[PDB]
């Protein structure tokens, strides 16, 4: 009874979709899947022992591109009207691209990533990635605090920027502890120097 | 008088000893495991271990050993009680009946006496010519064997040492010889004295007094080869045979304690010696011929904490543990390429010192689910239990990585479903099921080359299969296919759904309609959607005519269980969800009122709608979480009516009980897919699968308690539920060695986010404390505070104070220096959970420990060392002081109810004190002037007040109906056997009036509610005639193992009813119930008794 079946073919298509599909949304490439054949793609050749190195494939893909989203911003242009604009840009794009990949790759959280606590989350290793190519390390990281504190410094003295770009900011900063660890300090002693000025004349 | 029901929801799982031999038969190797109350009898199989009896003993087991007299065939057992009965068991099977019948019993409790520090030993002579017992400081009982005894007498010999820490029998002795390490002021030193039975004295040992290491604390007795003795300290390890003295100090012993020891040969050449860390050493005796030549010690690896090991056979050893679960492991010749020879085979479940838990009705059911602090420092972890369901796994098949089940009647004629199918990659395979039987044979029609979404039986007397390529609707009696459709692009469907009558398949971000006709496939609707299609139900529900006239669709990017007419795939509604996961299941279905839909995304949120008929428009808009995995949805239709199946990580049958929906758990470990089968073989059973097997059973009612397990590699201390924020506030505690280091990854260094107490109030190994904030669906540890250097977190309350409207994770601690014995510093933390961080909102510097803090009136009531005082929350949000009490040892236990708050003290046991607001301090109302040592406290009513003190007995005290009416009245006393560590109002379910659960040290989950007079009176009746016809193990009177118990007082229970022996009465036949009923009729008496079984 039931002589059994071949994996062989399962195993092999498996990588090169799986990197296809990295490549397919990262960069906003097109999908001939609708994502939900992708998904079961990740569902059904994915088991036991397959998603560590399935991991593997997948984050040094989307580490590649990460560290793609580098070469734009290590610059020397010093606007933060649009070089921030341009982080903000690309941080919206990542969030995308690590949301939908998750929609994908939701199969890997639920058995192995949400059902094991070992690894970075696909949030945790996207947002480590974009921290430490793009935000931190970076010139970018003492150019944006000094770009924003430009921004909320302009916006101590009357005029408004842009509410959002200021949120937008923030939140990046808080989530990548880039308002938590030591980039608090420039905000607050600027406000100590600036404020302090502005007491003491209009006293 | 108080009328209480005890009774236990969790047996002990606690293993407190255990021992091996031949007990059930001269060829049986078993397995007695002491768990405190509860002997389990197994047999040693080749693999693993058979249990064969369990019974209860009417006493904490301190005593458990297996000894075969001359001519006896097979071992008896010797117990002694923590209330000292002594009792030698045999064990006669006849045929099917298993009796233990009480070869002797006894009580050997001296009148008056110092109970021994160390503990009750009780040591058996290798020639089984007396039972030595150390009770008593300076006494050793001796029950002698060879005066055969019924009575158990026995006498004392008074002991010349009265500091004993550990005695053995030597072996090759003519002489009952004893061997054991004494402490004098000169230091520690090993002892031996010949038992004379005939003098009833001591007399001179073999060899003399020998000073030995300052902490030796184990004597091992060596087998006659040898002979002598083994003396582990911490630092040492020496062998005694008189004249020999070989003495080694492994350097790998030096870190923990060595603290249980088993022989695994018969010749003592090989001992396994456990650690308090969970080491497993292996202490090695090479011989010279025969004398000892050298000891060596050797780390075969770690275990669970033992507090007991036995060896069983061919490697395999049975750690049995207190702290953390019991382990069945193997020993391998070779390492495992970590150093370590150890292999875990098996684990028995052990909800370890409870010493916290709380009562969530997680997932939002009408069902209290507990979470409990369980086990200690490397077996630390968090034990969810919930009352669960359970089935019989009959037919199981192992085929890797199923992907597909569905029912096929392959015979015409019968509207038995005797064929399954099943996809896994790309094929299809089936299974005849004949019978019982099971094999895979093919049926025409359905193709061994493409995967299969879906396939079943469909109307016309046709089969209907749907695989990734194209549709097949083939007729089942004549031959294969006559009516195929595909997709005119030809591309693989992506999503399908099909019924009985029409079949519904989506092909990316399109849609086709599809319905049967009698060896046709007809299309018929079209529609071109936002984005793909995520999944789809088209089942008609209350059809009545033969088509459905609804369904259901979830697409990707625009996340929202939609609604669609049927016959023109037009928007009936569009109803968001939000988040990043496309749903991987959508169901709807009819639970005895209406159409329900059910959308699930792949985290286990769930969603139930009442869903139209004519508009079809969703709204009652309310949500559940199941599981993590994402998840899927079929029913099976019961006797009754449809149950629709969860498939998780967690499998959960879905149903409604009087118009309320349940969310029942199953007692299995996975399950991928399900799918209903009725053969006739198989009567409305269900077909189970995981990653492995397929897995087939039924549905039982009856109702197995479910634990989870979450490791957290750290002792866990406190816990409470911040609903608000969606997690579990977990006070832990590791153990840090050096400035210091982690001995070990723990679920506090393991953390999404972490961060450590900065605090401006205060300017080997360690105990550091961390605040864990733990994801209360996944159990992930979202944030670890550490807390200050040498701060021990004490108390750990959830709770709003003031009016302001924040919930805060509010923390008592103190300062722990080695220098003092009761902390003088300490302080209250407040913290506030929100955006995945841990911020401390205020402060509040006390000048001691924070045993307690309970939420008292929008108050925060701390009690610090001796001290009861109130803090309120200010506008500015700190904690200022409005009221304080003095009149305490140590305030260690506070409960509130109203105004009163119950003070449970170190030794004073008991204070009701209220808080009388129109004048803003506190009055004590009422207070117990017994001496009770307290380990926990709860409020039943508004006036009686359950209690446990540190000598496993249960009070109930009450405010008496002058000054004599500050005096609590103490209605109620029973001895439980088990420490409670906790008490907490709820109930794990859907005649009594309230219900307290509490944990124990042993793992004990036990229930105290209260009873009506009328109720009590019988009940209390019935225990005195089961009493009278319920025969005990070790002819032990109930009454006597319930009596309240203390070393300066002794009463007889009252107010308290045994439920574990009334629920007895159902364990019994007719006959001895009518024994039990002889002054209304028994069925009345079952009725109360199930009835009595609903609380639990």
């Amino acid at each position: 009874r039931d002589r059994p079946r071949l994996p062989d073919n399962y195993t092999q298509d498996t990588w090169r979709k799986l990197h296809e599909a990295v490549r397919a949304v990262q960069s906003s490439t097109s999908i001939r899947y609708n994502l939900e054949e992708l998904y079961q793609a990740v569902e059904n050749l994915c088991s036991h022992k397959v998603s560590p190195m399935l991991y593997k494939q997948l984050r040094q893909a989307c580490e590649d591109h990460v560290q793609a989203q580098i070469l734009p911003f290590r610059e020397d242009s010093l606007d933060s009207v649009l070089f921030l604009k341009k982080i903000n840009t690309c941080w919206q794009d990542h969030c995308r691209q690590m949301i939908m990949i998750r929609s994908i790759f939701l199969f890997l959280d639920r058995t192995y990533v949400l059902q094991n606590s070992t690894l970075p989350s696909i949030w945790d290793m996207g947002l480590e990635l974009f921290r430490t190519h793009i935000i931190s390390d970076k010139m970018v990281q003492s150019k944006t605090i000094d770009g924003i504190l430009l921004l909320i410094e302009r916006e101590r003295s009357g005029e408004a920027v842009d509410r959002s770009l200021l949120r937008s900011l923030l939140g990046m900063l808080s989530d990548l502890q880039v308002y938590k660890d030591s980039f608090e300090l420039k905000f607050l002693e600027e406000t100590n120097c600036l404020y302090a000025a502005e007491g003491q004349r209009l006293m | 008088m108080s009328y209480n029901y005890v009774v236990t929801a969790q047996k002990p799982t606690a293993v407190n000893g255990c021992v091996t031999g031949h007990f059930t038969s001269a060829e049986d190797l078993n397995l007695l495991i002491a768990k405190n109350t509860r002997l389990e009898i197994y047999v040693v199989t080749a693999e693993g271990l058979r249990p064969v009896k369990e019974v209860g003993m009417y006493g904490k087991i301190a005593v458990m050993e297996l000894f075969r007299p001359k001519g006896e065939s097979k071992d008896l057992l010797f117990i002694l009680t923590a209330k000292y009965n002594a009792c030698i068991l045999e064990y006669k099977q006849s045929g099917e009946s298993i009796d233990i019948i009480t070869r002797a019993h006894g009580n050997v409790q001296d009148r008056i006496g110092r109970p021994s520090e160390t503990g009750i030993i009780g040591i058996i002579d290798p020639e089984c010519r007396m039972i030595g017992l150390r009770l008593y400081d300076g006494l050793f009982k001796v029950i002698p064997l060879d005066r055969d005894n019924k009575e158990l007498k026995a006498f004392n010999i008074r002991l010349e040492e009265l500091h004993v820490i550990d005695v053995k029998f030597l072996y090759g002795c003519q002489a009952p010889t004893i061997c054991f390490v004494y402490q004098d002021p000169q230091g520690r030193h090993v002892k031996t004295y010949e038992v004379s039975l005939r003098e009833k004295e001591f007399n001179k040992g073999p060899w003399k007094q020998e000073n030995v290491e300052a902490e030796a604390s184990m004597v091992i007795a060596v087998p006659e080869p040898f002979g002598g003795a083994i003396i582990i300290g911490q630092e040492s390890i020496t062998y005694h045979n008189g004249d020999k003295y070989l003495a080694i100090a492994p350097p790998i012993i030096k870190q923990s304690t060595i603290v249980c020891h088993n022989r695994v040969d018969p010749n003592g050449s090989r001992y396994l010696l456990g650690d308090m860390e969970g080491r497993l050493f292996m202490l090695l005796l090479e011989k010279e011929e025969v004398t000892l030549k050298d000891l060596r010690v050797e780390l075969l690896g770690e275990t669970s904490i033992a507090e007991c090991l036995t060896y069983l056979d061919n490697g395999v050893v049975f750690v049995g543990s207190r702290l953390g679960d019991s382990q069945l492991v193997k020993l391998n010749v070779d390492s495992n390429e970590q150093g370590s020879y150890v292999v875990a085979m098996e684990t028995f479940t052990n909800l370890g010192p409870i010493v916290d838990m709380c009562v969530v009705d997680l997932e939002r059911q009408g069902q209290g689910q507990l979470v409990t602090c369980s086990g200690a420092f490397k077996e630390g972890s968090l034990r969810i239990i919930r009352n669960g369901i359970g089935i019989h796994e009959h037919a199981s098949i192992d085929l890797p990585g199923i992907k597909g089940l569905w029912p096929l009647r392959s015979d015409p004629n019968r509207e038995t479903d005797d064929t399954l199918v099943l996809s896994f990659v790309g094929q299809t395979r089936v299974l005849m099921l004949n019978g019982e039987e099971v094999e895979e044979t093919e049926l025409m029609g359905f193709v061994d080359d493409q995967q299969t979404f879906f396939c079943g039986n469909v109307a016309h007397q046709q089969l209907i299969q749907i695989t990734s390529a194209s549709v097949r609707l083939v007729s089942q009696e004549p031959k294969a296919l006559v009516s195929e459709w595909k997709e005119p692009q030809a591309k693989n469907i992506s999503v399908a759904s099909c019924n009985s009558s029409q079949v519904v398949v989506a092909v990316g971000r399109a849609l086709y309609y599809l319905q049967i006709h009698p060896q046709e496939l007809r299309q018929i609707s079209h529609t071109e959607m936002e984005h793909e299609v995520a999944c789809l139900d088209i089942t008609p529900l209350g059809d009545s005519n033969g088509l459905s006239p609804l369904c259901a669709i979830g697409l990707w990017t625009d996340i929202s269980a939609r609604i669609l007419k049927l016959p023109s795939f037009e928007l009936l509604h569009k109803e968001m969800l939000g988040g990043e996961i496309i749903p991987r299941s959508i169901l709807m279905t009819t639970f005895e009122s209406s159409h329900y839909l059910l959308c699930a995304l792949g985290d286990g949120a769930l969603f139930y709608f009442g869903l139209n008929i004519e508009t079809g428009l969703l709204s009652d808009r309310k949500k559940v979480t199941l599981g993590t995995q994402p998840t899927v949805l079929r029913t099976f239709r019961s006797l009754s009516t449809t149950n629709v199946f969860a498939c998780s990580d967690r499998p959960t049958v879905i149903y409604s009980s009087n118009h309320k929906l349940v969310f029942s758990n199953v007692n299995l470990k996975e399950v991928n897919y399900m799918c209903p089968l009725n053969s006739d073989g198989y009567p409305d059973s269900l077909a189970l699968a995981n990653n492995s097997t397929l897995t087939i059973g039924t549905i039982d009612e009856i109702q197995k308690l479910h634990i989870r397990t979450v490791p957290l590699y750290e002792s866990p201390r406190k816990i409470c539920y911040q609903e608000v924020s969606q997690c579990f506030g977990v006070l832990s505690s590791r153990i840090e060695v050096q400035g210091t280091t982690a001995l070990r990854p723990s679920a506090s260094t393991q953390a999404l986010s972490s961060s450590v107490s900065s605090s401006k109030l205060f300017s080997e190994e360690v105990e550091v404390h961390n605040l864990l904030i733990i994801d209360q669906h996944t159990f992930e540890v979202l944030h670890a505070h550490q807390f200050l250097q040498n701060e021990y977190a004490l108390s750990l309350v959830s709770c709003k104070l003031g009016k302001d409207p924040n919930t805060y994770f509010i923390v008592g601690t103190a300062m722990v220096y080695p220098e003092e014995a009761e902390p003088k510093q300490g302080r209250i933390v407040v913290f506030q959970y929100s955006d995945g961080k841990l911020q401390t909102v205020a402060e509040k510097e006390v000048k001691g420990a924070v045993y307690s803090m309970v939420e008292f009136n929008g108050k925060l009531l701390a009690s610090i060392n001796s001290t009861v005082r109130l803090y309120e929350w200010t506008t500015e949000k700190e904690l200022r002081t409005e009221c304080n009490h003095y009149n305490n040892i140590m305030a260690l236990y506070l409960k509130t109810k109203g105004d009163f708050i119950l003070v449970g003290d170190l030794m004073r046991s008991v204070l009701l004190l209220a808080y009388k607001p129109m004048e803003g301090n506190f009055e004590e109302i009422a207070r117990d002037f017994n001496p009770n040592w307290m380990s926990a406290v709860e409020i039943l009513d508004d006036d009686n007040f359950l209690g446990a003190e540190n000598a496993f007995n249960l009070f109930v005290c009450q405010k008496d109906s002058d000054e004599e009416r500050q005096h609590l009245q103490e209605v109620g006393l029973f001895h439980l056997g088990e420490f409670v560590n906790v008490f907490c109002h709820g109930s794990l379910v859907m005649p009594t009036q309230g219900s307290v659960l509490f944990g124990t040290v042993n793992g004990m989950i036990g229930l105290v509610t209260s009873l009506s007079e009328s109720w009590y009176n019988l009940l209390l009746d019935m225990q005195n005639r089961l009493n009278k016809v319920i025969k005990s193990v070790g002819k032990i009177e109930h009454s006597f193992w319930r009596s309240f118990h203390t070393e300066r007082k002794t009463e007889p229970a009252t107010g308290f009813i045994d439920g574990d022996l009334i629920e007895s009465f159902l364990d019994i036949s007719r006959p001895k119930m009518q024994e039990v009923v002889a002054n209304a009729t028994a069925d009345d008496l079952i009725k109360v008794v199930e009835e009595l079984t609903r609380i639990h």
